[PDB]
């Protein structure tokens, strides 16, 4: 729904489900 | 917080290295304030923070330490009641004079 | 076979008795500043062996009274050995730091020392509306030491340290911590004389215990740097 | 900035001691506690309380109840039952501090006003 | 292990146990790990199709939330006398988010962040009765905030010239309308803000410990186009700020001791039990008490 | 033209509205994205991260003193040591942790939570423990046999100094609110203690009394929902420095 040319601009991202824990889980 | 400001009224010549101190009943932190109280006139601001001084003011001041002994230092004289003010539970202002 | 570990760095090696599996900070190992990564257009120098070679601070009394200490990087290890030479001599740089705190004590002894390093610690001084000063932070090799490490001096909790790449020093499981860190910074290279991208700090969390005859307790520092590089080149100050 | 206080000064047998103060050259919706500091011959220079912009109203003695009204940018104060230990100067300044949870802390008072010299008589 | 996650994890059904020489619960704080131990490791646990979602807590739903930035309120008069220096008919305000607790403390749970900020003025107009007490109306009147990069000289006044915005971000907003949204990029000269900063600005020994000039984004500088009327108003802007595209790094403690500056992370701690210095914590009677336990 | 009807709610500034907005920097190149170490995508990495909990939280402690339990050898059996309010939302030894801080931030919650308990005596020292958790009903156990009926480990101080206790998912609904600091059934956690499953036997030459530091974090199970304003910071008036920002 983005009339507008800079891509910053767009709505928030809200789809990034990409997760790593074990950065601090697992710090080896 | 009790401020006992008051050593005497002391007197100075002009040119003087006039120095007033004033004694705290709790150890306090570096909150203190030396207010100018020139007679017939409402006080003003001269030092806060035990040792920073104002916009406006003249250069001739300075200030101690934290803790309890508080002194304050005029490098010349060129007259006024000066206040000590601790301002660190609230506002208190320790009775004293020059 | 998880608790003896050597460390081989250049000419200097760590061999250790009592270790606690090194970690690594963030599950990541330093790097040379890939081509994409790179702004700075200069061929940057790559001291290996020379710099990259375990230097070891002074050591520091564990007593009833102690709070902790910490050391910035690389403000700790700005004027010892190579590596001191090469910061001085150039204007940016891009370090590893590999770190190993040594404490030894006997098995009648108790205690356990959270040895934490944090990134970017902005710390705060206390019960006053001014900022610290230069010589308030910069303290160089000597490091400083904590007044108030409830609160790691920055009124955030010592508790959620752990956050942070940290390890434990407890004496009847261990007598060292190793941690590797990265580069960690927002830029590929920094002024290394202003800015400070670790805080090593070592708060003893149990305080040193025995009924034996209480004889004196160091800890020893040791900070490596690793796939340190530089590039400015100018003269010394 | 500028700090002008006005009310009734040799007129106050035993009834409410009501004074006002007109804020002139900053907005008194923006910070900076403003209240009251009466230089008494009997004590000299007690602080008798503040209030800021919210409507926060840090006392010293209670039975002052200070307000505010940020319309016509002018705070006011009421002294209750005031028998001849209230014959002061009563200054009007505004002083920056932090009472962020129920206590303050560096309150210095930066601007101070003129007094208003309020006499408890007959 | 980057591994999509999208809902929480499920269990599986656990039997007794008598395994010698695995222990899943015994494990090394002193490594500095946390426990790899599962709650079919540790009780007899069932099958649970676990379909609770994960993503109110991801960081983009966690920060991006229009907080207020500034407050700041200024006469509508004609200031004649000479006095409210550098507020008149204007105001400029040096973008910040350590003014105000609750987003300043959202933010400084990470070191480094980079997000696109989304910037909402809101603005309200009241008349004054200073010397009277009659409300005659309430004007429709325009604003222009201009985004002057930080740096860079800004209006002294609100009739200079300096606001006719040849290159600067500029944008005109009647009170009556809907509030004025821009959308300001990640403009900053590395890879991301430093939210924490442990260096001095500049080479000179004194450089203001802990403000970054590149994490300043700049400058909002706000005016009333319009002339001043015969009577006076207060006109009252509030902005908020949105992050967006936001992405976060090393997390850190929450602060817990009241924040006592905008500039330093200095600390003094409340009075009584709860986030003083001595106690963060609220004291009660022993460790082995309740504080509120039932009894019936 | 385009006949168009203007809906409720037009106008309206929502604080949680997701839209594209006016880019004020037109044809802005934003600077190349590097790698930085230690990227969350989501808060619910860092409340899986154990952080030491205050169950010291009395007077007489001050400061790091409030981080340990300090046992000692006791000369009566079954002995309670110390008990944990399991209060995750609300003031208390939880208050102040990782999962508790960003816990705060949000209403409803979920998942099994893991205790951890390190042991820092001496080498020399030995010692056996029972870590038990009673789930909502009922007051807390005073004495070890009421308390060892719900689920419990038992501790043996050795080489491997730490211990996990997980207080699993145990409620009715799908979710835990916590709508006051009170004693809801809908709230409510449950209680944990500590009582001596032996004693603590520690030769002459090491100290008398040795500490204990308890961790919580939590599982992958953990979940929260429904954010609002964190109470664990709050202010009156305007910061220190705050008028400098507008001159």
């Amino acid at each position: 729904i983005n009339f507008y040319k800079d891509s910053y601009a767009a709505s928030a991202s809200k789809q990034d489900f990409s997760q790593d824990p074990s950065k601090f889980t697992e710090p080896v | 917080i009790q401020m006992t400001q008051s050593p005497s009224s002391v007197s100075a010549s002009v040119g003087d290295r006039v120095t007033l101190t004033c004694r705290a009943s709790q150890d306090i932190s570096s909150w203190l304030a030396w207010y100018q109280q020139k007679p017939g006139k409402a006080p003003k601001l001269l030092i806060y923070a035990a040792s920073s001084l104002q916009s406006g003011v003249p250069s001739r001041f300075s200030g101690s330490g934290s803790g309890t002994h508080f002194t304050l230092t005029i490098s010349s004289l060129q007259f006024a009641t000066y206040f000590c003010q601790q301002a660190d539970s609230f506002i208190t202002f320790g009775g004293g004079t020059k | 076979s998880d608790r003896v570990l050597q460390l081989k760095l250049g000419n200097s090696a760590i061999v250790t008795q009592e270790a606690a599996n090194y970690c690594c900070a963030y599950g990541e190992w330093p790097n040379y500043l890939p081509d994409h990564e790179a702004v700075a257009i200069d061929k940057p120098t790559q001291p290996e062996t020379a710099t990259d070679r375990f230097y070891t601070l002074k050591s520091v009394k564990w007593e009833t009274g102690s709070t902790g200490w910490w050391w910035k990087l690389p403000d700790a290890l700005n004027n010892i050995g190579m590596f001191g030479q090469n910061v001085q001599h150039h204007y940016l740089y891009r370090s590893g730091f590999l770190i190993h705190v040594q404490c030894n004590a006997t098995k009648f002894h108790q205690g356990a020392l959270l040895v934490v390093a944090i990134p970017e610690h902005q710390r705060g001084a206390h019960n006053t509306n001014t900022s610290p000063g230069f010589d308030d932070i910069m303290k160089g090799e000597e490091g400083g030491t904590f007044n108030h490490p409830y609160v790691l001096d920055d009124g955030t909790s010592l508790a959620c340290a752990t956050i942070f790449p940290h390890q434990w020093i407890n004496l009847r499981t261990n007598n060292s911590a190793t941690i590797v860190l990265p580069w960690m910074n927002a830029a590929p290279m920094d002024f290394p004389l202003r800015h400070n991208q670790w805080t090593l700090a070592i708060i003893p969390v149990v305080p040193l215990g025995t009924r034996t005859t209480s004889s004196m307790v160091p800890i020893t520092v040791s900070i490596a740097p690793m796939c340190c590089e530089f590039n400015g080149l100018r003269h010394a100050i | 900035v500028q700090l002008q206080e006005s009310g009734p000064g040799l007129v106050k047998p035993s009834e409410t001691l009501s004074l006002t103060c007109t804020v002139s050259g900053y907005l008194i919706s923006n910070g900076y506690y403003w209240g009251w500091i009466r230089q008494s011959p009997g004590k000299g220079l007690e602080w008798i309380g503040s209030i800021y912009y919210t409507r926060d109203t840090y006392y010293n003695k209670s039975r002052i109840t200070i307000s505010v009204d940020t319309s016509k940018k002018q705070f006011s104060l009421k002294l209750y039952s005031v028998t001849a230990a209230d014959t002061a100067v009563y200054y009007c300044v505004r002083h920056e501090g932090s009472c962020n949870d129920g206590s303050c802390y560096g309150s210095f008072v930066d601007n101070w006003g003129q007094g208003t010299l309020v006499t408890v008589s007959s | 292990i980057e591994s999509i996650i999208k809902t929480a994890t499920d269990t599986v059904k656990s039997e007794i146990n008598a395994e010698l020489g695995v222990v899943p619960s015994l494990n090394a704080v002193e490594t500095g790990a946390t426990s790899n131990t599962e709650p079919e490791e540790a009780i007899q646990t069932r099958t649970v199709i676990n379909q609770h979602g994960v993503s109110e807590t991801l960081v983009e739903n966690f920060l991006s939330r229009a907080a207020l930035v500034s407050k700041r309120s200024f006469e509508y008069k004609d200031h004649t006398s000479s006095t409210a220096r550098a507020d008149k008919n204007f105001f400029k305000w040096t973008i910040n988010t350590r003014s105000f607790v609750q987003l300043r403390r959202k933010l400084e749970l990470f070191t480094y962040l980079r997000f696109d900020a989304e910037i909402t003025i809101l603005t309200t107009v009241a008349v004054n009765g200073s010397g009277n007490n009659t409300y005659v109306g309430l004007p429709d009147l325009t604003l222009q905030a201009m985004f002057v990069p930080t740096g860079a000289l800004t209006p002294e006044k609100q009739d200079s010239f300096h606001w006719q915005s040849g290159s600067n971000a500029s944008v005109f907003f009647k009170i009556s309308d809907p509030p004025a949204r821009i959308t300001i990029p990640f403009m900053c000269i590395n890879s991301a803000y430093s939210v924490f900063y442990d260096g001095f600005a500049g080479f000179e020994k004194n450089g203001l410990y802990g403000i970054n000039p590149a994490d300043t984004i700049g400058n909002l500088c706000v005016r009333i186009v319009n002339e001043h009327q015969p009577v006076g108003f207060t006109v009252t802007v509030r902005v908020y700020m949105k992050p967006k595209h936001i992405k976060a790094w090393a997390p850190r403690p929450p602060r817990t001791l009241p924040y006592m500056s905008i500039a330093n992370a200095n600390y003094k701690g409340k009075e009584r039990a709860p986030n003083a210095l001595s106690a963060i914590i609220g004291n009660r009677d022993s460790v082995k008490t309740m504080p509120h336990n039932i009894v019936n | 033209g385009v006949p168009t009807y203007l809906l409720p709610g037009s106008g309206q500034f929502l604080t949680t509205d997701d839209h594209s907005s006016a880019p004020a920097l037109p044809c802005f190149n934003p600077t190349p994205e590097m790698h930085i170490p230690g990227q969350v995508r989501n808060m619910l990495e860092v409340v899986q991260v154990e952080s030491m909990m205050e169950i010291n939280n009395t007077e007489s402690a001050v400061g790091m003193e409030r981080l340990k339990v300090d046992i000692s050898a006791l000369t009566d059996v079954d002995q309670l040591l110390f008990n944990i309010p399991l209060d995750i939302q609300l003031d208390g030894p939880l208050r102040n942790t990782l999962v508790g801080n960003i816990s705060r931030y949000y209403t409803h919650w979920s998942g099994s939570l893991e205790m951890t308990f390190m042991f820092c005596g001496s080498f020399m020292a030995a010692g056996k423990l029972i870590l038990c958790y009673t789930p909502p009903g009922g007051s807390c156990p005073t004495t070890r046999e009421t308390a060892m009926l719900g689920t419990h480990i038992v501790w043996d101080f050795g080489l491997q100094s730490s211990v996990t206790l997980i207080i699993p998912w145990i409620s009715g609904s799908h979710y835990r609110m916590f709508n006051n600091d009170a004693k809801s059934t809908n709230a409510n956690v449950g209680y944990v203690t500590c009582f001596m499953q032996t004693n603590l036997i520690v030769p002459s030459e090491s100290s008398d009394t040795c500490s204990l530091i308890g961790f919580i974090a939590a599982k992958d199970d953990f979940s929260l929902r429904l954010m609002r304003d964190s109470p664990d910071i709050g202010q009156l008036d305007h910061l220190h420095a705050a008028e400098a920002a507008y001159q």
